[PDB]
């Protein structure tokens, strides 16, 4: 008798909701899983969505699962993570399109005439299929495999079928590995497998065969597809030093985009450190040796993707958190030392007999002189880099011509204003320090203005925009070109503590 | 010998709703004082009991005032901030609904910036003077962020 | 009024070349005492929760107003069965390092 | 260049009871202000303890001054408008007696329009100055409520 | 403190695949149950008149003010069980729609 949802609708839904528009700091894992396509990343917001997709033995359910449960000082989850694959050797070419529950075993009645056209290297056609027993999904496979493997095709001469269950795709492997590119295409004939199939119909994932990569190539070719993530990460087995090091070289390419997180031993630190002295943005963790792996790499990740920066207060210390599920690592006063000199990172444990204090303790990140060393400074710098390049777009992509004028200047002030506001009421400036000698001397040196370090002293930061012309490489021509400076003071977090009292 | 000319001076006004993208103004009037402002009383101060001193920091506003020569466009857009009503404009409080942010330049090169304020009056009509002219028109605002632009 | 047994730089007992315990009468007891009282943390004390200072929720943890850790640590220099009034207290929070400086008040 | 000449200029007048078809205004005196108006305050502000700013609304009329030359036919028109009493007459609820409108029309060919508002002080009898010759009598109105229409 | 039993998006009772009934514990239960005391409308309960949200006095029916129905509704979230204070209300009205938002505070 009509229903309540034409004139009332109430959506409802549990507390802690927090609709975001922006940049998402998130962790990307990188795996060698079959099943996953090379050229799609896939984003889940549950852990119970990658148990489905995936499945419990499979060791990225594990690492999600680890990953999700997670509480910060303010309560905030990640409520986010982003898959990619990386292929570790040469592959056959391979469709796949299916992503919706359309098999309920409709087969029957199909047998007559199935003319499903594979697009190869030569136009070939596929002869009549029986389908009308419709016994089971895995039998119907099977006869279209055999089917497949009646055309003389070198690349169907030798195809593979494969249906999963807990999710629902149809999928085709070609005969040769590392070369070959297939296709698949609708008819005109009513009753053709590949309308209800699958591939051939909109949205299908295809691959061409190419032979095996280097790491840094599969990351910068999934970072090319989208970068909305940070702090990517290798599962899987471990990689060796040689790897490591140009995933490494790789990244700190890029200025400040990401966070690279390794998992190491103890006895393989004085290796890698002197490897990846300076190349900023890496991370190194100890891993135990005798005990399960416990994903102790994740967890810098897992702090800073659950770090909100629109609300004040944001900026937060990496020293003091506790990891109840991991493992402890060091309990001594020279291995410690020992590893801090190596820079790097692990869970120390300050006791026994009583109730156990643990945590991550060494927020440093390994990286040359000149750049920072802290995570939180890090992560400030990516998100303020992020604002500033989505504000200049807006500006570009709103008024209709920036003038190479004095206006043109205080409309990209105009425009730079509400991020700083934002900025500074977040946490990643601070004011008041104290500057020393050789700090003001660089100060100066850097920009030509004097007194500016009173004005970083007191606010915090100090801006100034001019504008120039300049010619570019792909074209003879010249253009006009606006270049700022910005300098701050950096956040800080409490790491040690000096006290002293006086009787009188 | 030091250059103190007001020729070329330009600001720039941006609002947060009713002028997302902000003007410029440029046409400044003549008999009045085209920009101006009240001294800055940031410090006070109290005779102790002894006879000694005593100083401490106080709260202290911003005041500025602008005008423009009559029935130019500058004038228009003045009068739409000062008729933008604050009551309206459902959005996030506690941040002065409809923040202005001004920006000022000097010919020498030197900007300031001024944020956290809003207009706060001006005329409704225009006025005739005996002389037979129309008055330039006035308008003042009010800020809190004493935002430290000096660059050369 | 009050009386404790010396340690040393560690929280040990510390005995004389004789070895025996001495018992330190007041003044140097109270310094004794408040260093340990500065130094107890809190959720530690079984049969009296919420007593010692709380750093991981007050200092360590990104704060907004610095005022509850002032106000945790002057309290826990109180509860002293000797110390009557707390003169100065600092909070330097400069450079890396978290500063505190204090100067109490015993009635001898 | 920028035409802000006066001349030209025009008045139109209507009352709800004394003057329901309104008459016009056209003589302006010489020695005082044609029109003038007092400035406009909607908003107000108020500090807080921290040091902050924060702005409200606040309500505000409009004042308006006129002036003609004594003895023309427009002065003794305004008289018959200030010497009407409000006692007299009934209203609509929520109206005010006698809503009076007032149209004035710019040179160029702007105009507004202001309503909700009626005279409230006048002179009585003419004055003499010392040379010998009689003061332009001035009025002044109040409004609640206005508009702005400026192109023509 | 409070339970119930688990509904579909329709408002029917929902069974697992065990086919079994499954009670609610806080938190969640009282989403449920604040969303089904926000759909209910006045006038129809027998042994409580006067209980419910006015639709058709207050919202559809053309209004002067408004802020009655802000009253009901504001009502109609309260006398929950659990439920304590009310955080935001901002009733919309934009286009054709009626935007309602809430944000509701609990012991738990």
């Amino acid at each position: 008798m009509i229903s309540q949802s034409r004139y009332i609708r109430i959506i409802s839904g549990v507390g802690a909701a927090a609709p975001v528009a922006g940049r998402k700091l998130i962790l990307r894992v990188m795996t060698t899983n079959n099943v996953i396509p090379p050229g799609i990343v896939i984003e889940f917001d549950n852990a119970n969505a990658v148990l489905s997709y995936f499945g419990a033995q499979s060791e990225e359910y594990q690492r999600a699962a680890a990953y999700f449960k997670f509480i910060s000082k303010s309560v905030n989850s990640p409520s986010s993570i982003s898959f990619a694959r990386w292929v570790n050797t040469a592959i056959a070419p391979m469709v796949v399109g299916d992503n919706l529950p359309k098999t309920i075993a409709d087969f029957a009645g199909f047998s007559a005439g199935v003319l499903t056209i594979m697009v190869g290297a030569a136009e070939q056609n596929i002869t009549a299929i029986d389908t009308s027993a419709a016994t089971s999904m895995d039998n119907v496979a099977s006869i279209i495999q055999t089917e497949i493997r009646k055309n003389a095709d070198p690349q169907l001469a030798q195809a593979t079928v494969t249906w999963n269950q807990n999710t629902n795709q149809f999928t085709l492997v070609g005969a040769t590995i590392g070369t070959g590119v297939l296709a698949v295409a609708k008819s005109a004939d009513p009753q053709d497998m590949s309308t209800a199939l699958g591939w051939s119909t909109s949205n299908v994932v295809n691959v061409a065969g190419q032979s095996a990569d280097l790491p840094d190539a599969a990351v910068a070719k999934s970072t090319n597809v989208s970068n909305n993530f940070g702090s990517f990460l290798f599962a899987g087995a471990p990689l060796d030093n040689d790897q490591i090091k140009a995933v490494s070289a790789w990244n700190a390419a890029q200025n400040n985009q990401f966070i690279y997180t390794v998992a190491t031993s103890l006895a393989n630190l004085g290796t890698l450190f002197t490897l990846v002295n300076g190349n900023a943005g890496t991370a190194l963790n100890v891993l135990s040796a005798t005990a399960a792996n416990d994903f102790v790499e994740q967890c810098p990740s897992e702090i800073l993707a659950a770090t909100n920066y629109d609300e004040p207060g944001a900026s937060q210390n990496y020293m003091y958190y506790q990891f109840p599920g991991r493992n402890i690592t060091v309990s001594d006063d020279t291995v410690a030392n020992t590893v801090d000199k190596s820079r790097g990172n692990y869970i120390g444990v300050t006791q026994a007999n009583g109730q156990q204090l643990a945590f991550y303790q060494r927020g440093i990140l390994c990286g040359g002189p000149t750049d920072a060393v802290d995570m939180n400074v890090y992560a400030n710098e990516i998100w303020l880099k992020s604002a500033i390049a989505q504000a200049l777009l807006d500006l570009f992509l709103n008024v209709n011509a920036v003038p190479a004028s004095s206006t043109g200047e205080a409309m990209t002030l105009a425009v730079l204003q509400p991020v700083l506001d934002k900025a500074t009421a977040n946490g990643t400036f601070t004011y008041g320090k104290e500057i020393s000698a050789v700090q003001q001397q660089y100060i100066t040196q850097v920009t030509g203005d004097r007194r500016a370090w009173r004005q970083v002293q007191t606010l915090g930061y100090w801006i100034n925009i001019t504008f120039s012309s300049y010619t570019n490489s792909n074209t003879g021509l010249t253009e006009w070109k606006a270049n700022y400076t910005l300098i701050y003071s950096k956040g800080d977090a409490i790491r040690f503590v000096e006290g002293s009292d006086v009787m009188i | 010998m030091i250059n103190v000319s007001g020729f070329g001076t330009g600001i720039v006004i941006v609002s947060a709703s009713s002028f997302p993208m902000g003007f410029s103004l440029s046409k400044f009037a003549d008999d009045e004082s085209p920009i101006s402002s009240k001294e800055l009383e940031p410090f006070g101060y109290e005779m102790l009991y002894d006879g000694g001193l005593f100083a401490f920091d106080k709260a202290a506003p911003l005041e500025v005032s602008v005008s423009v020569i009559a029935g130019s466009e500058d004038d228009i857009n003045l009068r739409i901030l000062l008729n933008s009503k604050k009551g309206s404009f459902r959005f996030l409080p506690g941040i002065i609904p409809d923040m202005t942010t001004l920006v000022a330049t000097l010919p020498d090169g030197g900007r300031t910036v001024l944020s956290n304020g809003t207009i706060l009056k001006g005329p409704a009509i225009d006025t005739i003077q005996n002389t037979g002219r129309r008055k330039g028109n006035t308008y003042t605002f009010v800020f809190g962020s004493y935002l430290g632009a000096q660059t050369a | 009024s009050t009386s404790t047994i010396r340690t040393g730089t560690n929280n040990d007992i510390l005995l004389d070349d004789n070895g025996n315990m001495v018992i330190l009468r007041d003044v140097e007891a109270c310094a004794q005492d408040v260093r340990a009282a500065m130094l107890m943390r809190t959720g530690e004390n079984i049969f009296d929760v919420n007593s010692g200072v709380g750093y991981f929720e007050y200092i360590f943890s990104p704060q907004k107003s610095y005022d509850d850790a002032r106000k945790s640590i002057a309290d826990a220099i109180l509860s002293s069965p000797d110390v009557t009034g707390i003169e100065q207290l600092d909070i330097d929070i400069t450079g890396e390092v978290f500063g505190v400086d204090a100067k109490v008040i015993t009635i001898h």
